[PDB]
């Protein structure tokens, strides 16, 4: 494992920090999902 | 001998009795609503409490005296420690609504019971340390009132003592500290009167117990009859305010 | 379009809020991806009595029982009830004749229609053109739920 | 039971059984160390501040 393999591995270390980071970032945002029927007042809900 | 012998060997029975109580009804809301691990490791402390005394009467030996030195603070280490991790899961698990969607790091039925095995173990690794350092022994001592029947005592009783009292008085203190936090949690989740009266009552008993230990330095029978009710009573305490 | 996606924070949370009901395809292909949706919001227009309702009355059941949403909570929202008031009297709400008896029975026959009580709950409202207290609601619903989900998960619920 | 004064009265309730405790306790040490003195001054002094502290921090606070 010469230089390519260690600079090859440092750069998956970095791409694994920052994915981990931005998913405990993004599993605190609560999710909401809008159903009902059509002309049913959802755009007033929604403003 | 035989007042203090009768009374540990009730406490055990209400003890089992309990216990299985809680087996039977495993699965009803109220049980489920506290920890039932944590539970059953309180009530083995409980019942650790209790069974001290067969220890403390046995004769001195090279093998006794480091039980006595032992299970002593062992058997406080283990309630107080049950207690504490049981109050804090319950708070962190109300307080963390505030961030918002977030699974609460080590609430499994798993990660609280390493975490209350580690507290345990800090307490054990203090007093094998001591231990090594003085080794036991069952010396035969005799004092400048040449009558003294010669008494057969174990070599160094106090030299563990104040690192194990310092630490759970330290584990005390959080125990509260967390009861305090947790006061306005829902009803079948929240215990705070009770802890507060348990602490409350304990650190009573063993004001109560000094002067006594003081006074009665001749007699050592009494002395020891006087550590024996102490300790069951403290048992007879946390068992009464946590689980009636 | 295609799906549409709304941002919005209060009280230091954060919100994500997903219209899907332009999709005008079949849902049941597509209905599995929202698995673990913390909230469903629903919507009833009560001023489209008169039958109108019969057809959301059903769309309602359907959500209730896929096989997805068996742990989800419903916080639901019926709208027009200002001109619903007005409506009653020409048209009753047989199509005890009163306000609270038409609401009341409104809420009892959409409110019956999930089997498993146990798993889930129905928040209820009723919402007016003007209000700033719904997003309260939406709050002090969400955090209940949140808190729910983490006392089952340890096992202490 | 009774809501009054957010709810003094269970205040009054802990304050009486704390100190019930403290007497009960109390009681027997004295006729035991009637042997010495000295402890018992200092466990009748202990005794009499504890007792008051109980009243005020359980009531008051
Ligand atoms: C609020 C705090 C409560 C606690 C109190 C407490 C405690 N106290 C007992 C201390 C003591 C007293 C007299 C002795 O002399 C008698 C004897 N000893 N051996 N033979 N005779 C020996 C020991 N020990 C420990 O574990 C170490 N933990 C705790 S937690």
């Amino acid at each position: 494992l010469s230089a390519e393999d260690k600079a090859a591995v440092e750069r998956s270390k970095m791409i694994d920090r920052n994915l981990r980071e931005d998913g405990e970032k993004a599993a605190r945002e609560v999710k909401l999902l809008l159903l009902g029927a059509g002309e049913s007042g959802k755009s007033t809900i929604v403003k | 001998a035989v007042g203090p012998v009768t009374i540990a060997c009730l406490g055990a029975l209400a003890t089992l009795f309990v216990l299985g109580v809680f087996v039977r009804h495993n699965a009803t809301p109220v049980v489920k609503a506290s920890g039932r691990e944590l539970c059953y490791i309180l009530l083995g402390g409980v019942f650790l409490c209790y069974c001290m005394t067969f220890i403390f009467i046995a004769k001195p030996s090279t093998a006794v005296c480091t039980l006595r030195r032992l299970g002593l603070g062992t058997a406080f280490s283990v309630c107080y420690s049950a207690l504490l991790t049981k109050t804090n899961r319950i708070a962190r698990i109300f307080g963390g609504a505030r961030e918002g969607a977030q699974r609460p790091r080590f609430i499994s039925p798993a990660s609280q019971v390493a975490i209350c095995l580690a507290l345990i173990s800090g307490q054990l690794l203090i007093v094998v340390a001591w231990l090594v350092v003085e080794a036991p022994g069952t010396g035969k001592e005799t004092a400048p009132e040449r009558r003294e029947v010669v008494t057969l005592r174990c070599n160094h009783r106090d030299a563990s003592m104040l690192g194990s009292l310092a630490y759970n008085v330290l584990l005390i203190a959080l125990c509260t500290l967390y009861a305090f936090k947790t006061r306005k949690c829902p009803e079948n989740f929240n215990e705070a009167k009770f802890i507060g009266f348990t602490m409350y009552t304990t650190c009573i008993i063993w004001l109560a117990f000094l002067p006594i230990f003081y006074v009665t330095s001749s007699d050592y029978r009494v002395q020891t009859t006087t550590m024996c009710v102490s300790v069951s009573l403290s048992g007879s305490v946390v068992l009464g305010c946590l689980f009636a | 379009t295609g799906i549409v996606e709304t941002h919005f924070t209060f009280k230091d949370l954060h919100f994500k809020m997903f219209d899907v009901g332009g999709q005008r395809s079949e849902r049941k292909k597509w209905i599995h991806c929202f698995e673990g949706v913390t909230a469903i919001i629903f919507c009833v227009a009560l001023s489209d009595y008169d039958n109108r309702m019969h057809e959301s009355m059903k769309l309602f059941d359907s959500i209730c029982n896929n096989k997805w949403f068996t742990d989800t909570s419903i916080i639901l929202f019926l709208n027009k009830k200002d001109l619903f008031e007005e409506k009653i009297k020409k048209s009753p709400l047989t199509i005890s004749n009163t306000y609270e008896e038409a609401a009341a029975y409104i809420q009892c026959q959409f409110e019956d229609l999930n089997k498993r009580k146990d798993t889930k709950e129905i928040y209820t409202h009723f919402t007016c053109a003007t209000d700033t207290k719904n997003v309260q609601f939406v709050f002090d619903a969400v955090t209940d739920v949140i808190i729910k989900n983490n006392l089952k998960d340890c096992g202490l619920f």
